[PDB]
RNA sequence: UGAAGUCAAGUCCCUAUGGUCUUUAUACGUUGGGCUACACACGUGUUACAAGGGUAAAUACAAAAAGACGCAAAAAAGUAAUUUUGAGCAAACCUUUAAAAAUUACCUUAGUUCAGAUUGUUUUAUGAAAUUCUAAAACAUGAAGAUGAAAUCGUUAGUAAUUG
RNA sequence: AAUCUUACCAACGUUUCAGGCUUUAUCAGUAGUAUGAUUAAUAUCAAAAUUAUAUGAUUUAGUACGGAAUUGCAUGGCUGUC
């Protein structure tokens, strides 16, 4: 038999001590609670061969938590509802930068390396859509797919203006035209009139890369 | 992070005049859609309803929805245009 | 809040045996009882500490 | 100078339910009427008078805004005339509170207003509030 | 209506069905195709076993209280033999006479 | 006359008046208050 | 995320306010409440009420009193000052300038 | 129109002066707010009134009346860190000596 | 405590002032935003890479300084931050202030009961207001780092270093 | 450097003295406030309650308009360093 908690699986030849470094969020405070409700040492074992202890272990061990759940994916979907709503906090857990209005001109490198949850969780949105290609390619898509959603809606009169231009041509010329990806992976763009004063980047609805890739005028740029 | 629940929501003077104005039915328009002050938090009747928030020199718009709700204005919207180091 | 989620041990067996000090209930009888405070530094433990009759006890 | 503060193990945790102390409330009794009161103090024929010392404070700084720092009005007052009972005295040790308090004095202190005179005549009416409401016990 | 929302106007709790739904999801946002998100809900397999949410943080409503206390008066008077009763009298008229608490009281009125 | 401070203890709990409370815009514009009125009502 | 756990201690948590039974007193409890109408004491929970932002002394008005002085600007303090010679000053050096303006303008 | 310190002290005062004749109302609706035992509503609708109120008049900084500068100042004396230096060699400071420890 | 005066050193943007320019705007008030951005790199400084350390429990000794648009004891609650409460003092009188160490016991050289960043979510405090853009506590996350190349800095006894 | 600060950016608005003195004209059921409505905000409007306090509130003209605008290689003043 088995008991499943948490994530972690419970079997008749586990040891409920070893058990600390494993599981994800209850370290030192919550086993002395649960002892506590268990009226025994941490040295004995909480679990036997005989089915009083079995019965016994999930009768309490079930209060503690509700079943058929975990706190690591609770933590994701924590993470990725607030990019979910494109939110500020939702960036800055993306692209590696911090949340805590710590500064960045100097040191923000712990967040850059340690803090991956919400990039892996949209690689595995990736593949929902556009298949089992290599993730390096992924990346540069998800990137450029959401700049253009940010310049749609905060900077408004810019993407118009990208948009526009876009159109005049495709009426006249009925002519060849490319995307750069690769361009907009890295932020850069083009096609708007500056204060310092053929291809387009920016002037895209959203999803518009599922309209191109999976449907000979049009041609992707993705490495180089 | 947020604020203890027993420290109540802010809500300015300004958004307490919209919702009362809801209330009565007025329509929401060119200058009553404006916001200001990000802090106050997003109130629960204004659902399906457009909002221009207001940075710098120009405006963001969007429109209320039950997820929404509880959340800061200023927390969907981007002041600093982000820095991108040159080739 | 003095326990703080453990046991007495005058709810423990054996202790019961001996954690009365009831020598009188011994017909020729006697009890005697010390406080060790080795483990404790500067630890004043006495018969105020214990609530404790006066009389029964030599400082 | 201060030594710190410490907090000492004074009672063990864990002492049995039976071997505890507990000790009643003697204040839980019938209260005295008012002539019963009177009837004390025949030899003054319904008067009573007593001994007291005030402290008073000024200041040359005292002025435009700060002003309200002549208004405290420091008080003793003599018990040998009050004829405190085991249970009177206790009465009067827990209405002032956590308060100084002797076999031959205690204190009373008032800075509610202003004006000393109306933070003076305060303490008369809290010295008769205490005296009436300690003797009311016998 | 106006003074409740701001403690109504609060944070959305997730349930356990919203988030198995979250990862199995296609789009990366919301406001962007809105309504598939209210279809991708609506589609129902029971072939999973029974579910529990956690328990969301003790929230408090509009009508509530935090901690209730017993009622009292100003001053405690024991008047069951009842001689507080002509300290009072004497001691509130005289106050009137030296200083009044005849006001104009343009907020309440008794 | 005038009354005393006595007297009006005895009137201390007649509560005469009539709808005194919290409000806004009542004394000014009530008016309001009537489409506050419709409007729930409406969405009942 | 929002970790609770079960806390198997019970009860409300003890306050002179809550231990109170009106009801039904005690004789020390009783003697507490006489002292509160003499001294003007409070009795409370463990939990916040607002006498503490009641109690508390905000005086303001001193800051005013710096304003007030006006030893920064006598003008202001005492009308009747009239700097004679500074204001002469301050007309010679501008008539003069004008007729820098105007012969410059020509030339 | 007025010069920079003229105006600025002003500006400073008319901020005092309101906080000094709404102290009284901005204390009780603070009390009711933070009043724990009462129920949300009554402590909400104080809290829509101590908003319903001029902040403007409310973001009090210091400032030095003669310099005209704010960040740094003496609260022992009542002015700034550019005069001390000045009346310092003057000796018009009364009382004050150099510390020699 | 620090001469003469040099480095046309620095500042007209603390305030003053000569010349120059502007005066329906290069002035003024308010609301919101910004000064907190982020490829690479420099200077400064705190904390660590452990056992002359980490931790738990019981429990000692200070100076100097400050206090009413304040300090806030005692008792009580909380896990803890902290809160209720406000005796007493405008003062060598009342109040706010120690740790390291020492004692007893565990951990037994392990990227570890070391380290403690970063992140999620409640709670705690101030304020009108914390999202942009504050500090702290707890449950949980638990990355780098294993005494640092060439080069280079401080110190002369109650000094270095360590402790608060 | 959360607002103010703060000079900078954007936008709404103001166009010449705070107090005191002199002066032109009107209003006085008007004026003011811990009041009420109004705006994002300053502003602006006003009679449900309250305040009435000696010789008012508002307005024209005048009484050194203003300036973190520039030149520290025109200077004071303040200061570093040898
Ligand atoms: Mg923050
Ligand atoms: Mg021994
Ligand atoms: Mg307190
Ligand atoms: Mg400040
Ligand atoms: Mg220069
Ligand atoms: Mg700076
Ligand atoms: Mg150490
Ligand atoms: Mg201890
Ligand atoms: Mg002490
Ligand atoms: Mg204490
Ligand atoms: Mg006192
Ligand atoms: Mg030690
Ligand atoms: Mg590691
Ligand atoms: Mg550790
Ligand atoms: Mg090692
Ligand atoms: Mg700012
Ligand atoms: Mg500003
Ligand atoms: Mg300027
Ligand atoms: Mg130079």
């Amino acid at each position: 038999e088995f008991f499943q908690l948490n994530g972690y699986i419970f079997t008749k030849d586990t040891e409920f001590i070893n058990t600390k470094k494993k599981i994800f969020g209850w370290n030192d405070y919550t086993y002395k609670i649960i002892y506590n409700r268990f009226e025994k040492f941490y040295s004995e074992n909480l679990i036997s061969y005989k089915d009083t202890e079995w019965k016994k272990f999930k009768s309490i061990l079930s209060t503690f938590f509700p079943k058929s759940r975990s706190l690591k994916n609770r933590m994701d979907t924590n993470i990725f509802f607030l990019d979910f709503l494109n939110t500020y906090r939702g960036l800055r857990h993306s692209k590696g930068l911090p949340v805590r209005g710590q500064r960045t001109w100097t040191n923000a490198w712990s967040v850059y390396r340690s803090n991956l949850n919400l990039r892996k969780f949209k690689l595995e949105i990736a593949k929902r859509i556009y298949g089992n290609m290599p993730t390096p390619s992924l990346t540069t898509i998800y990137l450029a797919e959401q700049i253009n959603y940010i310049w749609k809606l905060q900077w408004k009169r810019e993407w118009l203006q990208a948009r526009s231009k876009r159109l005049k041509l495709m009426q006249n010329e009925h002519a060849m035209f490319k995307i750069d990806i690769n361009s907009m992976s890295k932020g850069y763009i083009d096609g708007f009139d500056k204060k310092k004063e053929n291809t387009f980047t920016l002037g895209f609805e959203p999803g518009f890369t599922l309209f191109y890739l999976r449907p000979n005028k049009i041609k992707i740029v993705l490495n180089e | 992070m947020g604020k203890s629940h027993w420290r109540l929501k802010y809500i300015s003077k300004s958004i307490i005049s919209k919702i009362i104005k809801e209330s009565i039915g007025i329509k929401i328009k060119k200058k009553i859609s404006v916001i200001m002050n990000k802090s106050s938090t997003i109130p629960s009747s204004l659902t399906d309803n457009t909002f221009y928030i207001h940075k710098g020199y120009k405006f963001r718009e969007l429109k209320i929805k039950d997820y929404h709700v509880g959340f800061k204005f200023g927390e969907f919207i981007l002041t600093r245009k982000p820095n991108i180091f040159p080739k | 809040t003095q326990l703080r989620s453990t046991v007495p041990p005058y709810h423990l067996t054996v202790p019961r045996a001996f954690l009365n000090f009831d020598g009188h209930k011994f017909k020729n009888g006697f009890v005697l009882c010390a406080s060790s405070v080795k483990n404790f530094h500067k630890h004043i433990f006495g018969p105020d500490s214990i609530d404790f009759p006066l009389g029964y006890s030599h400082e | 100078s201060r030594q710190a503060t410490v907090k000492h193990l004074t009672k063990y945790e864990a002492i049995p339910h039976y071997m505890k102390q507990t000790l009643r409330d003697p204040h839980e009794y019938k209260l005295r009427s008012m002539q019963q009161i009177k009837d004390d103090l025949k030899d003054t024929d319904g008067k009573f008078v007593a001994r007291i010392d005030i402290f008073y404070k000024d200041y040359n700084d005292a002025k435009f805004h700060e002003s309200a720092m002549n208004k405290k009005v420091k008080m003793n007052v003599h018990l040998k005339n009050w004829k405190l009972t085991h249970s009177q005295k206790d009465r009067l040790s827990l209405l002032l509170g956590n308060r100084f308090m002797c076999n031959d004095y205690f204190t009373l202190i008032c800075d509610q207003y202003t004006e000393p005179e109306l933070n003076f005549e305060k303490l008369v009416q809290q010295v008769q509030e205490l005296y009436l409401e300690c003797k009311r016990a016998p | 209506h106006a003074a409740s929302q701001m403690i109504v106007s609060q944070k959305h709790f997730l349930t356990a069905k919203e988030e198995d739904r979250l990862k199995t999801v296609n789009q990366f946002y919301y406001e962007a195709d809105t309504e598939a998100w209210d279809i991708h809900l609506a589609h129902e397999e029971h072939t999973i076993e029974q579910i529990e949410n956690f328990q969301p943080p003790k929230r408090l409503g509009v009508d509530d209280i935090e901690e209730q206390l017993c009622d009292l008066p100003l001053e405690y008077y024991d008047n069951d033999d009842g001689f507080w009763n002509d300290f009072i009298k004497e001691k509130l008229n005289r106050n009137n006479a030296a200083y009044p608490a005849t006001q104009g009281r343009a907020f309440f009125k008794h | 006359r005038f009354y005393t401070y006595d007297e009006l203890i005895a009137n201390r709990d007649n509560y005469t008046i009539k709808d005194q409370l919290n409000h806004k815009y009542r004394f000014s514009n009530p008016e309001l208050i009537e489409k506050f009125n419709l409007v729930q009502s409406d969405k009942d | 995320p929002y970790i609770k756990l079960p806390n198997f201690k019970m009860g409300i948590n003890p306050s002179l306010r809550s231990k109170l039974n009106p009801l039904a007193l005690t004789g020390t409890q009783k003697i507490m409440l006489a002292s509160s109408r003499i001294f003007g004491t409070n009795i409370s929970g463990n939990l916040r009420s607002g006498n503490s932002e009641l109690q508390k002394k905000f005086s303001p008005e001193k800051e005013l009193a710096e304003f007030n002085t006006y030893a920064h600007d006598l003008s202001s303090g005492f009308p009747w000052v009239q700097y004679y010679e500074q204001k002469e000053r301050h007309k010679m050096m501008i008539e003069l300038r004008k007729m820098r303006i105007l012969m410059r303008g020509i030339k | 129109m007025l010069f920079k310190r003229r105006k600025d002290i002003l500006k400073c005062k008319y901020k005092k002066i309101y906080i000094f004749k709404n102290k009284i109302k901005n204390i009780i609706l603070k009390s009711i707010f933070f009043n724990r035992n009462i129920k949300n509503i009554n402590r909400a609708y104080a809290y829509m009134i101590l908003n319903n109120s001029k902040i403007l008049y409310k973001k009090y900084h210091k400032i030095c009346k003669f310099s005209g500068y704010r960040k740094n100042v003496n609260k022992f004396t009542g002015i700034g860190r550019h005069e001390l230096n000045r009346k310092a060699t003057l000796g018009q400071l009364q009382n004050i000596s150099m510390n020699s420890w």
